[PDB]
DNA sequence: ATCGGATGTATATATCTGACACGTGCCTGGAGACTAGGGAGTAATCCCCTTGGCGGTTAAAACGCGGGGGACAGCGCGTACGTGCGTTTAAGCGGTGCTAGAGCTGTCTACGACCAATTGAGCGGCCTCGGCACCGGGATTCTCGA
DNA sequence: TCGAGAATCCCGGTGCCGAGGCCGCTCAATTGGTCGTAGACAGCTCTAGCACCGCTTAAACGCACGTACGCGCTGTCCCCCGCGTTTTAACCGCCAAGGGGATTACTCCCTAGTCTCCAGGCACGTGTCAGATATATACATCCGAT
């Protein structure tokens, strides 16, 4: 087997690496498609606004998870939990 | 002619591909109660670009929302997406 | 008389009327002085010139011939004072800078 | 009038005294206020005093009496009440902000007292339990203090009320003749109380013809409502006096320093004004902090090497160690005297220095400790607007002023300080002079504004 | 219609600098959309500037003092002097 | 017997007294020394008007007011109620100053 | 003697003594400081100060005048968008 | 005939022609439509009603009939709109709001 | 040379909402820079709307669509009515 | 703490595959040459405003000694998450076909730019007074021993 | 448990000083003719988006197991706060000076604008070649018995 603890760092390296999209096509359009009818019902996109809104929020994540795991070594653990992110979004002047 | 809103699609933004976001930003180890606050956070921010995109498009008589009016809304917010045009 | 380019005068790449119109039919002010564009041109070529260099040398560090978003990149993020520029611009088909914390590491 | 002496005082009075007295009992007479502007030196305290006196045993109000002295004089004046009229009970408000409570509210405002001598800095400060009471005279000493026409304490001296205000002051004008007539406001409010119309009240003194008819409209108002008095008529000092210039050069070291003010090359301080850091490196070169060398801390013989003028200053005075003589060191930086007080604890040398903020109590003790019969301190560094102002220094005669102020009589002030009654040596007043440098023009400026006043208005103030 | 872009422009400067790097289509448009945005900063700086001041004329001086507030470091160094030997170079031509 | 409060109160009234009220916390000639100093590295021998030095006082409150805001959430995300240098070394690190 | 060497320029970052960071600190929120704050605070400032007057400098060598105004710190403090009311 | 300001057409309390003089002299556009300066007079006087309604409530829960600095740090920093606009933005004299945590409080 | 600010049109809506209670100078200050910044943020927003649909000419709809872009919310609804009530009342005369 | 070994990626190589660099046409913005003129440089005058330092208050920074309370390292211990296995279902792909809307254009027309005479709202400068800042003396309440 | 005692909230009187209100200019905001062209409206090509079908397979879901770590406790230890005397240096008010900001007028010359040639840039076919990608092999690297 391996160690609980070693799977997660060949992801990192394996994730880190690469330059892929990690949400998946369909339930991202959908998920803008619901949030869009409640504006002004009937709109359409072109196929590069679903996907720039898909690298805005790739990006916007990724950015609050760095520093949340900066907040969670900060707290003397390994784990990052919601009161993290809620202090994240906090300093940052989000909330 | 149609139109429909269904199964409530905020269960799109699926474990693993939270995981996934969290294991590219440098997180080792993630908890169990992220996950309903990862998708609020994820739809806040998509209210906001859209809303701002939508104003954009209905001013300028259109309805095809295009690319150059989310990324002005990005502009807008103050986060610039280069890569797409303008 | 026959013609001699703004951009050959200077000796520059970027152009000149092209900077020249977009000043004066944008309304940035009423009147353009016509020794502005050649130095706004220049500084516009500076700037590409230090990415595209960067660029290339991050390019060759992987072996290849041409230059994708991927090695922009990083050749923006390693370099301190590019990165001070431009500390908020998301770039498409992104990436990310090699980061591993130091606790993580296995004891 | 008055041809009897009056000893009701305890103490003399002089030939000429008794005539000056007669000057200030026809004012209040006539119900007019004056200006004693006598030279300096023949007493304008004792004629003062004589005065009060008089309105107690003969007018007979016993009166509240304030009178407003700089800081350093108030000491003088409480002496010479006693010492001359003992029965008048007085003060000298000093004191934190605790004391002068106990003072103020229990033991002056159930009329427990007859004189206060307050300063001119706490009149500000208390100014609001001593308008209740309605004086007799607010005799104001050294009144140059109130020259501006906005300034602050020239502000609050027109809200205060009472009969008379005798502005008992040194000298007349000093660079104007706007001037003047705010002395003369706030003494009678009847005679002007206008600002534009005295400046072509009698055409301004000369800036259209230079005619001398215009000084002559001025002095047919103000020559019977002014005193001022000769001083070789009076035999003051029964002895002149001869100033003296002493032409010093520059050394190299201030001379690098100089050519980095002008073309402007330790280094890279705020050099934001000309005219006051070419004050500095004209006069010591150390105050650009870091010229020292070396150590952290360490004196050395050096120390009159790099300065032009220790050197002229220290030669000077071992001449007159040699004659058995004492000596007076003015200034106008308060800084330069940290230089002379190290120097005189390095070359084995007694002193006492009255610098601003000292203490109150403790400008008491040195003064005494310096007018003592053989009491051996050689030198007493003093600076101008402190010191200079109406201390008693009898017991010491030469004087060396080291620099020269922007205004010429801020010095004439101050030189004629010991040089007063009871001098019986030999004044010898020395002048340091720069050649060749910038404190030449700020003397050549002394010099017309002066001339001025000591040339036109004198000898039309004697006529 | 025609559309205002910079890719043979940035293709000549590569030329000259790595000389034998060919370059994918993603980065001329991200190329693109750089020199647009930096071309928006410095003119926005510059316009402001001559507003500030009460004037009413885009001179090279102000695009001086725009490209020495924004570039950082050591950029505004190597900025500057590219643009005064480009114009000083320009006027004696 | 003596009269001494406890080592949590003066420090709770003097937070109410200073929130109530807005004078200015650092001193004047302190603070334009400091400006001086900083401005003459960068063109030499400028002059300054007063109500300028007043500006970048303001500034200058503002931005350490709010920087102790947040170093304080970190704190009190730690487990403690006291800050430390890594607090604020963390809360200028989230922002995205550094 | 030795009094006048004293008088040196005191590296005037100093100048931000302890109390008044103290009372920062106190009006902020933070009831109980650390004794290593004060360092790291005078960094902090002085970074700050650094930029605003380095904007404030620019300004003013453009229009060739040798005096900062108080409108250039407001145009240099809303250059970077921390904006400032109250000034002009 | 004689003279009516178009601030009196209007019902404003902003002066429309120096709006329309800002406009057109700003160079934000090349050609201002009549159309703008009325809808920009009537914003600008509701946002200043919105504020001025705030302050004024807030300064006479104190006792004391004049507005000052303080007064408007109080009227924005309470309400949650005026908060999300002013967001960056000092106001100099100020103060900051009655703000402490909740494990400060004594035992 | 003057100073022009916005004193008596703030003193103006001030008497109109409240019937007393008068304001300080200091106050008066920073609503005269508050309007000021209000008015460039409405107008950069409507002039780079303008620009990108390659108009030439600012509407009334241009400033619409920046008041539902700039004030956030709920402040929205009634900038809009204020908007269209004192437009309609301004055409009719 | 060290070899056997078991399993991860890494890489050399071989075959297609689109994506790129390059050859040719079309033409619309860019150079250019003369003109018309209003903004901006430049010199002179002048006059408010800054600067350095000193003088006398007095509230605030600094030091030292003592003391209770928070930081923190270790110890136990209970649970929540990583790793793995199988099953399923939904995403991806490719391809078809329909059609609603977007972009370009040709042609009027009402809408703002420009100027010219004019007069009143707005702004600098000067009185005059109500809000208020102390200002010290009283009354209420919270803190800290018992 | 239930007292004594300092910090803080009110209260009436003062006195003070910055706001409210007029006075007298003055430049810019209304009105009224005139053009000139950006913009709306009807009208078409044409193309990219939506809907939908089946087919393959790789990723999500759920479940069971083992354990590394989150968290409470608990004792130690050092350190930061509170208190009270000290020294000192900021603060407000002189007191001179002059460099520098702000007008003001005069002239000078660089840009806007015009029409007229004319080639650099953009779009559209076409050769061609760096890279995706599968197969086989090989190198690093965690993990366990002695
Ligand atoms: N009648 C007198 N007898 C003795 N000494 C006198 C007499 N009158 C004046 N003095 C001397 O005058 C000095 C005080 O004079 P002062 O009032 O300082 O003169 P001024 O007012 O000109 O400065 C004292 O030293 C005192 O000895
Ligand atoms: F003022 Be006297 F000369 F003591
Ligand atoms: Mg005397």
């Amino acid at each position: 087997r391996y160690r609980p603890g070693t799977v997660a760092l060949r992801e990192i390296r394996r994730y880190q690496k690469s330059t892929e999209l990690l949400i998946r096509k369909l339930p991202f359009q959908r998920l803008v498609r619901e949030i869009a009818q409640d504006f002004k019902t009937d709109l359409r996109f072109q196929s590069s606004a679903v996907m720039a809104l898909q690298e805005a929020s790739e990006a916007y994540l990724v950015a609050l998870f760095e520093d949340t795991n900066l907040c969670a070594i900060h707290a003397k653990r390994v784990t990052i939990m919601p009161k993290d992110i809620q202090l994240a979004r906090r300093i940052r002047g989000e909330r | 002619r149609h139109r429909k809103v269904l199964r409530d699609n905020i269960q799109g933004i699926t474990k693993p591909a939270i995981r996934r976001l969290a294991r590219r930003g440098g997180v080792k180890r993630i908890s169990g109660l992220i996950y309903e606050e990862t998708r609020g956070v994820l739809k806040v921010f998509l209210e906001n670009v859209i809303r701002d995109a939508v104003t954009y498009t209905e001013h300028a008589k259109r309805k095809t929302v295009t690319a150059m009016d989310v990324v002005y809304a990005l502009k807008r917010q103050g986060r610039t997406l280069y890569g797409f045009g303008g | 008389a026959k013609a001699k380019t703004r951009s050959s005068r200077a000796g520059l790449q970027f152009p000149v009327g092209r900077v020249h119109r977009l000043l004066r039919k944008g309304n940035y002010a009423e009147r353009v002085g016509a020794g502005a564009p050649v130095y706004l041109a220049a500084v516009l070529e500076y700037l590409t010139a230090e990415i595209l260099e960067l660029a290339g040398n991050a390019a060759r560090d992987n072996k290849k011939t041409r230059i994708i978003p991927r090695h922009l990149q990083l050749a923006v993020r390693n370099d301190e004072e590019l990165n001070k520029l431009l500390g908020r611009v998301t770039i498409a088909q992104g990436g990310v800078l090699p980061n591993i914390q130091s606790v993580l590491l296995p004891k | 009038q008055f041809r009897e002496s009056p000893a009701y005082v305890n103490g003399q009075l002089r030939p000429y005294q008794i005539q000056g007295v007669n000057w200030l009992v026809s004012l209040h007479k006539n119900k007019i206020a004056g200006i004693l502007a006598d030279e300096m030196g023949l007493g304008k305290t004792l004629q003062t005093i004589s005065f009060l006196g008089y309105l107690r045993y003969i007018e007979k109000i016993p009166g509240p009496f304030l009178v407003i002295a700089p800081k350093s004089t108030l000491n003088n004046w409480l002496r010479e009440i006693n010492r001359w009229t003992p029965d008048v009970n007085a003060f000298i408000l000093q004191g934190d902000k605790e004391e002068r409570a106990e003072l103020i509210q229990k033991k002056l405002l159930g009329c427990d007292f007859d004189v206060v001598i307050a300063s001119y800095e706490i009149i500000i400060r208390e100014k609001s339990p001593l308008k209740k009471i309605n004086w007799e005279y607010i005799i104001i000493d050294e009144a140059h203090r109130i020259k501006n026409e906005e300034s602050m304490l020239s502000q609050v001296l027109r809200e205060f009320t009472s009969r008379n205000r005798l502005l008992i002051t040194g000298t007349p004008l000093q660079n104007n003749l706007h001037e003047l007539w705010a002395l003369l406001n706030f003494l009678l409010p009847d005679i002007f109380s206008d600002a534009q119309d005295f400046d072509d009240w009698f055409s301004s003194e000369s800036t259209e013809e230079d005619q001398d008819k215009i000084v002559k409209q001025l002095h047919t108002v103000l020559q019977p409502f002014l005193l001022r008095r000769i001083k070789s008529d009076v035999e003051t000092s029964l002895l002149p006096k001869k100033e003296l210039n002493l032409y010093v050069g520059m050394s190299s070291m201030q001379k690098k320093w100089y050519k980095k003010i002008l073309e402007k090359d330790e280094s890279k301080t705020r050099l934001l004004n000309i005219m006051m850091q070419l004050r500095k490196c004209c006069n010591h070169p150390y105050l650009f902090d870091g010229a020292e060398p070396g150590p952290p801390y360490t004196t050395d013989e050096h120390l009159v090497y790099n300065a032009a003028k220790l050197q002229v200053l220290d030669k000077l005075l071992k001449k007159l160690k040699e004659e058995g003589s004492r000596v007076l060191i003015f200034s106008q930086m308060s800084r330069l005297l940290d230089i002379l007080e190290d120097y005189c604890y390095f070359r084995n040398y007694e002193y006492c220095r009255i610098d601003g903020s000292t203490a109150h109590e403790d400008r008491i003790q040195a003064i005494d400790d310096y007018n003592a019969p053989d009491s051996k301190k050689f030198v007493f560094l003093l600076t101008t607007r402190a010191g200079g102002l109406g201390i008693n220094l009898t017991s010491a005669d030469v004087v060396v002023l080291y620099d020269s102020d922007w205004n010429p009589q801020a010095d004439l002030q101050a030189m004629d300080r010991a040089h007063r009654i009871g001098q019986k040596k030999q004044v010898k007043v020395f002048r340091l002079v720069t050649d060749n440098s910038v404190e030449e023009k700020i003397l050549e400026r002394a010099t017309q504004k002066l001339r001025l006043d000591q040339l036109v208005i004198q000898q039309n103030r004697t006529s | 219609t025609r559309k205002e872009s910079y890719a043979i422009y940035v293709y000549k400067v590569l030329k000259q600098v790595h000389p034998d790097t060919g370059i994918s289509s993603k980065a001329m448009s991200i190329m693109n959309s750089f020199v647009n945005d930096v071309f928006e900063r410095i003119a926005g700086e510059a316009s402001r500037l001559a507003h500030y001041n009460k004037r009413s004329t885009i001179t090279s001086r102000e695009i001086q003092t725009a490209v020495r507030l924004l570039l950082p470091g050591e950029l505004a160094k190597h900025a500057v002097s590219e643009g005064t030997k480009a114009v000083t170079k320009y006027t004696s031509a």
